[PDB]
Parts: C-alpha cells; sequence; structure tokens
C-alpha cells in the first residue's frame, strides 16, 4: 500500500546532557564526539601534551595516568617504542624531534651519515636506510663513477 | 588544486645585549588553523636548534631551556600570523630565525624545506 508511511521511535541525547567536557559549555553543533564518557566540541579534545585533537585517525585516544595522550606521545611517555633512527635511544618526552620521510631523529643527530655535517634549511639530501647523505657526498660519489 | 605553501619571516635585525624584537611569520598554502607551529633558529657550523612550539588552538606551548623567561610565543588564526616576542637578548640568541610548521601529532618537524619552512629572518645580538 503506497498509505503506508512508517512512525519511527526517536531515542535522542537530552539538551541537558549535551555539555563540553573540555570547555564547560553546551554543545548545539549537528557533529561532536564521544570519549572517556563524556561529549566535546571536536576542537575541545585534544592531547594533554601536544594538544592535536585525539582521535582524527583511527577514532582512539590513550589514557594512563590521569592524562588522555596521542598514539606517539602515550609511546614517548609510556612506550619503549621511542628510539631515535641515528643514536638508537629513546626519545624523551617534552622532546622535539626532526622526521625524515618515517625515520626519526634527535635534531643533535640530524646530520649527514658521511662528513657528520648538520643539515641547513634548503639542504638536499638522500635517506638509505637510516642514514641522510648530503647532496654534495652524492656529487661527489658520482664523479669518480660518471 | 594544489597551493603552494608560503612562510614569511618578518621582524629581526641587528641589537645589543638586553634588547628587544618581535618576529612575525605570515602563512599561506596550508589550514594554518589546524596546524602546530614552531621557531627554529640556526648557526653556521652549529645545528638547528628548536626555539619554541604552539598548538593550533595554543592549548600547548613550549620553550627550549635557553629561552624560558625571555621569548614568547603566540599565534592568529584569523589573520594566518604566528608571532615570536624576543626579550632580554643575548649574544647565544644570534642565529637565523625560521618558521617551521609541525606535523600534527606529538612534537615534531619534518625535512620537507618547501611545505613546512620558510625562508628565515635574522636576529643578530652584538659582542
Ligand atoms: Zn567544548
Ligand atoms: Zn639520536
Ligand atoms: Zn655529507
Ligand atoms: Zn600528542
Amino acid at each position: 500500500d503506497p498509505s503506508e508511511e512508517p512512525v519511527d521511535e526517536v531515542l535522542q541525547i537530552p539538551p541537558s546532557l549535551l555539555t563540553c567536557g573540555g570547555c564547560q559549555q553546551n554543545i548545539g553543533d549537528r557533529y561532536f564526539l564521544k570519549a572517556i564518557d563524556q561529549y566535546w566540541h571536536e576542537d575541545c579534545l585534544s592531547c594533554d601534551l601536544c594538544g592535536c585533537r585525539l582521535g582524527e585517525v583511527g577514532r582512539r585516544l590513550y589514557y594512563k595516568l590521569g592524562r588522555k595522550l596521542c598514539r606517539r606521545d602515550y609511546l614517548r611517555l609510556f612506550g619503549q617504542d621511542g628510539l631515535c633512527a641515528s643514536c638508537d635511544k629513546r626519545i624523551r618526552a617534552y622532546e622535539m624531534t626532526m622526521r625524515v620521510k618515517d625515520k626519526v631523529y634527535h635534531l643533535e643527530c640530524f646530520k649527514c651519515a658521511a662528513c657528520q655535517k648538520h643539515f641547513c634549511v634548503g639542504d638536499r639530501y638522500l635517506l638509505i636506510n637510516s642514514d641522510i647523505v648530503c647532496e654534495q657526498d652524492i656529487y661527489e660519489w658520482t664523479k669518480i663513477n660518471g | 588544486s594544489m597551493a603552494e605553501v608560503q612562510l614569511l619571516e618578518s621582524g629581526g635585525g641587528l641589537v645589543q645585549p638586553g634588547g628587544s624584537l618581535r618576529l612575525s611569520c605570515a602563512a599561506s598554502g596550508f589550514s594554518f588553523s589546524h596546524s602546530p607551529m614552531n621557531w627554529v633558529r640556526q648557526a653556521p657550523g652549529k645545528g638547528l636548534e628548536w626555539v619554541s612550539y604552539i598548538s593550533y588552538n595554543s592549548s600547548s606551548i613550549y620553550y627550549a631551556d635557553s629561552v624560558k623567561g625571555r621569548f614568547t610565543i603566540s599565534r592568529d588564526n584569523s589573520k594566518n600570523t604566528l608571532y615570536l616576542q624576543m626579550n632580554s637578548l643575548r649574544a647565544e640568541d644570534t642565529a637565523v630565525y625560521y618558521c617551521a610548521r609541525g606535523l600534527t601529532e606529538s612534537l615534531e618537524l619534518t625535512a620537507d624545506w618547501f611545505d613546512y619552512w620558510g625562508q628565515g629572518t635574522l636576529v643578530t645580538v652584538s659582542s
């Protein structure tokens, strides 16, 4: 029958409950987040260390010792998996690092594997394994060989 | 369809010890409002030295020990500008100061110069 029209039951989140866990204000937005038994504005759920939006990729956060953390910060604080690609030593929390491609380095470790010079802004380089090689070492290799 | 990333550092110059400078960086070509920003300096011979970090909404802010209590980072997302207030300047602060775009997750820089780094502005504190 074309005359048949459905009557659906709707169970909404009550407007009183929609207070953000990060700013304590009402959420009147259509799109928002649920996490750790709270509701949040998309810009109100941040990493306690770095302050990035927490579930943007992978839809998960990492909670330990009263800290909501992103994957990398969680592993920097608690995980054994935060070693540098050059010196093979653990990356301290609150430490700024340099990532070339998929490998991570200390800034003092961010130097050429051959001539040992510290890289400057705009320096061309090549990454072989976990070794970064400067352009003038690539040119000096190919000069002897052709 | 891809816009070119641009970071233009302003301010800086020559001043005496105890002097003060205000650095600015105008940004375009990426969503600045969703990007953690940095100031990173460099002298010749010496490697790159990170100075200060600021999260997209300014909720997280960090400084190098050498600059704590002297330098102040800030941003204005509506104007796409990053700032650095440099006070109580000393000879060790002499370097080229770059505005560096950070990776979105967990205090990281990247060596993609074209997409994440400016051309820098020179700061010099006399002998
Ligand atoms: Zn909120
Ligand atoms: Zn290292
Ligand atoms: Zn080299
Ligand atoms: Zn984080």
